[PDB]
């Protein structure tokens, strides 16, 4: 450990706060703004490995919300270290064995993150947390269109798992009836990725459609799920306030 | 009244330079929209390469600042928006290099009952400001006309 | 409402505090000590009727813990007003309809209180919250021993429902796994009544046994449940601290 | 200046609710008249069984207060007059059911502060206020127009 | 005695201090407001026995004022307890016979109070401290007209005793030139009563006379005695620094 | 040291009688077990029927008191236990009439990590003290010998 | 008013015994002639041979005292005059042994324009008091009747 890591460690205690209220944007921001300042993210993972993490399941779900926001928002190093350490993330999926209801939310989030990180390592020449329309990756994909079809169908396989996990969170919210705040906070980064992945398939599909059929029928089902998910979020009386529309 | 005396006392105690006291008096909790004469004075001062850091380092303190003072973050985003439109190119090069400080604000949130309205002013200024850094043809057209 | 009720109303907000931590002994004491000072308890029920009570199930279970401690600890008026208003207590059993797990704890507590208050009104010439060995009621019962047998068998029917409800709380504790504090607090007054009812049957049974068979076999099952319940409480790492032994 | 800070510290120490701090800032030794926006906010608050207790409990503390603070008592009687005309039926039922603290104030007397006799302001307010509670037909007329 | 009674026992200790000024008004408010809060007043009469009396006459002189105010202002129980404890009030007149600068005044409160309580017990079915228009009891008094004539003409003999008691204290103030501060205070309960008793008889005399002559001459003699009292109390103008202006 | 000056300042400000200052200095947060000479002085003072209330009303404040000062409640239970053993019968008649103030303490609880040990001293003194009020043959034997 | 709070603060700070605080509150700059009940209480207290020195040593401070407080010297001469008439013989034996403290006052003088009138009250009390110590047949007749 070193004195610059101590500045970040103050924020990580407060972002993984002791109970099932939201992880404050102020402490998640302090980690993200650190991750850009120090150009690299080994300190943030080395902190999560040495944290009182697996002490109880409420803080371990908070840690997965915070860790998703840091990979998504942060410098490209946050994702590059997550591509290396996806097996540490996978180990978190084991440490509470799916018993009481709150543990099932953890296991489906770990399966989602391990799928996302597997997909960045395996498939794309693209390394941003949120997806965005990288022109060189799009041009090289449409120039290779049988792999281009595999790219939209594999990227759709993430949007399928994103959608299935959103229904786990919604059913778990509705069956518990009260203390929603951390569960709905977990919907916030999934909302931003849901729009980011949607914008990427839309822009890649447009490019491939003009550069050249059935992907439009698949796109209508994914678009139907997108508009269903934002209607489902519109019901949620806190979550709706802050995002300036779940787009 | 006493907060105006106390604020002047804290500005002595910490020893802030007159350029810092101009910024930290300009982007402050008095909640009157920031004055058009102060904005053009900061844009002129920005051309002094020694005194430049005093303006931008105080705006980095005010953008970093606690949630209780959403007022600071809104005015600091206003002062930056003027400085990229009408200040020196050195303010754009600084603001481009550490864009993340603003870009992370887009999701900012404060509450006191109805406080979501205060979060909205922060969020819309951060969104407009990142749209202005990202539209390079807008920003170089805007700067060529404004200079 | 009147200015002396305002002194009690401050304590009742804090004893029914907004979430699933314990009801503080300091605020429950302020209500009990009021109830002895003003010799009467109509203000405490009139406050619970006008409270933001049925706003959410967490505060309604807290209110039933506090209301049990006030009937049990407080002046004989607290029980006499509860004997009149057992139908208001019964209405609380309806207001959350047994859905999410926390509501089932409320319905079994309301059934227990309505059974206790039915038993004081129906059966005994005895009006203390905790039971204790009232000599005149014991002498008049042993002087009437077919009703004496019905008295110990009916008082045993309360200890049966006390024991069945304790297993609802223990299973609900173990299935939820965490945030036990209000549920174990609900065990505290049930523990004091479990010993108080046990001391009364033991003292009444001794008196009736010497004043004159199968009630000793029933007593061994009730005693076995008593020693089982205090072993079950001994597991509980907070509750054990304060009672100076669950006797 | 010293009292404005020290009262803000005593508000933290006793732990006061935002409802108590409003009522408390409204009824305070401060020589300023109680402002119309403060009176109408306490009337607007009255339609809540969770806040109405805190409002009437703080006014009942301030109506009790020592002779040194006749300034509290004078404002507290002002707030009660406004609350019975503007406010919820609970304000009237409360004030009718413990009238005796208002009717007993009617003899109040602080004296030789600088030489003058200082109670008459309390005694005129308490006399007309107790008359207005007793004139149930004047009060229900007044309420029905203003509501 | 119980803990709530400690509130009142502090206040009467400050009202019955060793200073020969008035009882401070704030302590008499504490005794009146206690009497209204607890809806029953027996603790005030008990506390008045517990106090050391006669041994320094400033305690007994003020204590008789304080008790007169409490009977007049307080909850109707203060009148009901005074109707019983009239024999203790009579004992206060005996205990310091002669042997004082003002024992005639001490006895003149006792004589006045005993006659006041005699009237409250027999001559009406009402129960209030300051005499006032009880609506049904007024209608009964015209229904039973000669008992109403005896009620008001005896109440006038009380008002003549109230006025002769005021002349006694005025003459004693003409004697106590060097030290007067409390003798004006002894007038204070008499003044407020003298206007209320005037209102009560004026209304009852007019309603009786018109519905059913020299009772108009009796009425004017009492009208003139009020103006004689209002002039006399204005001459002792230091009294105005305690009270309102007398009216 | 400064808490001993400040405590003497609060004893002036509230204006407490010398008998109250004896009790509120005796049962205080200095945590030395209460002095045997002070206990017998309170037991002698108890026979003055005017000065009696000053002792017992301060012990009612100290038994009522916040959880932070478990120290007060423990010593106040000690001072009462001495006063029923060796003080006037008037202390027993008072303590019998409002037994509930102590009897409710038997379940008392405070925590700071290990603070359950501090709750234990309060609970055992409340339990012994209620056992002493309830054993009438013990208390009249004990008082007959002690007087 | 504040001099009454400040005087009570100085009486705490120096730590004066309750018998000293009785004398130093009795013979003080409030300029109301000293109370007849306080004089007889000092005359009764004088019979306690331990507590005697606290009265007489404070009167030695007040007779010694600065010219600005002629008020102290006049009342201290009054308190001594009562104490030789109606107090213990121990006050006469003390006052006889150090007569010079009073006897030197006969020529005392203070001035603020008209302040010669204030010097006159000191001088006449010192002269009457030394006439009373010197007339032994007067003082033993006076004491025999007064006792
Ligand atoms: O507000 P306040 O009048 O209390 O001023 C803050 C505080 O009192 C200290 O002066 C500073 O902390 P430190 O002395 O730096 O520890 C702090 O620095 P910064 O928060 O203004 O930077 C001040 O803000
Ligand atoms: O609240 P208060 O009235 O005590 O004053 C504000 C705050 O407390 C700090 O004094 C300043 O924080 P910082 O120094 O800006 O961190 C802030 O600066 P500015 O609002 O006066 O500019 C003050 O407004
Ligand atoms: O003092 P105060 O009452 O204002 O509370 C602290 C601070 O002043 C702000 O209120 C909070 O900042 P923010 O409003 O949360 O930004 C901060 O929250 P956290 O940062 O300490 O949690 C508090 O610690
Ligand atoms: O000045 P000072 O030091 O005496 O403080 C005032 C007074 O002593 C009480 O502390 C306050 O009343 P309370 O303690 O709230 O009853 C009062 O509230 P407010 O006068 O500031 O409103 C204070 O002003
Ligand atoms: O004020 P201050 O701090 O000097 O305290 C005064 C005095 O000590 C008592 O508190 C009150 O007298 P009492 O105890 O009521 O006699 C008196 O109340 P009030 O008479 O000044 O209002 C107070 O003024
Ligand atoms: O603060 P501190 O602890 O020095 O003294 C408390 C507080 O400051 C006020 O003096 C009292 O409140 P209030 O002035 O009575 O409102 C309070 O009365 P009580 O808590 O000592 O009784 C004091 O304890
Ligand atoms: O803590 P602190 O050092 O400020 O002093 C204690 C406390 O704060 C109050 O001053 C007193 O409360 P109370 O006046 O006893 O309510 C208490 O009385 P005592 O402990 O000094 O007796 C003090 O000890
Ligand atoms: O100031 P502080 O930090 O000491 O907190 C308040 C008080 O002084 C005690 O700490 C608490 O009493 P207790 O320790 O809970 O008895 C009290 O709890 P609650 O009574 O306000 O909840 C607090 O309000
Ligand atoms: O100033 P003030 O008049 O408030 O009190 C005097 C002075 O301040 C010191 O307290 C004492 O001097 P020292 O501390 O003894 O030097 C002096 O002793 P004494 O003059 O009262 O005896 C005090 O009178
Ligand atoms: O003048 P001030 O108002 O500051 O108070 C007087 C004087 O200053 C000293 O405080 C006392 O002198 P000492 O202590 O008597 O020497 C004197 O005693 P006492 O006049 O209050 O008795 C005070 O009156
Ligand atoms: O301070 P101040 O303005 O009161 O002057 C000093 C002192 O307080 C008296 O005024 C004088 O005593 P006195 O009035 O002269 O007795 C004394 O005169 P001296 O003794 O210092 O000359 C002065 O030193």
């Amino acid at each position: 450990m070193s004195r610059i890591d101590s500045d970040l460690q103050k924020a990580l205690k407060k972002a993984c706060s002791v109970e099932e209220t939201a992880p404050k944007r102020k402490h998640v921001r302090a980690c993200i703004v650190y991750t850009w300042d120090h150009q690299s993210s080994k300190a943030v993972f080395t902190t999560l490995k040495t944290l009182p993490l697996a002490n109880d399941e409420v803080q371990l779900f908070k840690m997965l919300i915070v860790l998703h926001k840091i990979i998504q928002e942060g410098h490209p190093s946050a994702l590059a270290e997550a591509i290396r350490d996806r097996d540490w993330i996978r180990s978190l999926g084991r440490v509470h064995s799916g018993g009481s209801s709150y543990s099932k939310l953890i296991r489906e989030y770990v399966r989602y993150l391990v799928l996302k990180l597997d997909f960045h390592a395996h498939h794309r020449g693209f390394n941003n947390g949120t997806f965005e329309y990288e022109e060189y990756v799009s041009l090289v994909s449409v120039s290779d269109p049988d792999e281009g079809y595999e790219t939209i169908l594999d990227l759709m396989s993430l949007q399928d798992s994103l959608d299935e996990f959103s229904q786990i969170i919604f059913a778990s919210i509705q069956s518990e009836r009260r203390n929603t705040e951390c569960k709905i906070s977990a919907l916030i980064p999934l909302i931003a990725e849901s729009y980011g992945i949607y914008k990427f398939i839309t822009s890649m599909l447009r490019a491939m459609h003009r550069q050249l059929q059935p992907l439009k029928e698949r796109y209508e089902l994914q678009h139907a799920r997108l508009f269903e998910f934002y209607a489902d979020c519109s019901s949620v009386k806190y979550l709706t306030t802050l995002v300036t529309i779940p787009k | 009244m006493s907060k105006q005396f106390v604020r002047s006392a804290k500005n002595l105690v910490k020893g802030y330079s007159s350029t810092q006291v101009l910024v930290r008096n300009a982007t402050s909790n008095d909640n009157h929209q920031v004055s058009k004469d102060s904005l053009i004075e900061l844009a002129e001062k920005s051309y002094d390469s020694a005194d430049f850091f005093e303006i931008m380092d105080m705006l980095d303190k005010r953008l970093n600042d606690k949630g209780k003072y959403w007022r600071h973050i809104a005015k600091a985003l206003t002062v930056i928006d003027y400085l990229i439109r009408f200040g020196s190119e050195n303010c754009v090069l600084w603001c481009r290099e550490n864009l993340y400080i603003i870009k992370t604000l887009k999701e900012f949130r404060h509450e006191d009952d109805e406080g979501i309205d205060q979060g909205q002013i922060v969020r819309v200024k951060a969104k407009e400001l990142t749209a202005l850094l990202s539209d390079d043809e807008r920003l170089n057209e805007e700067r060529n006309m404004n200079i």
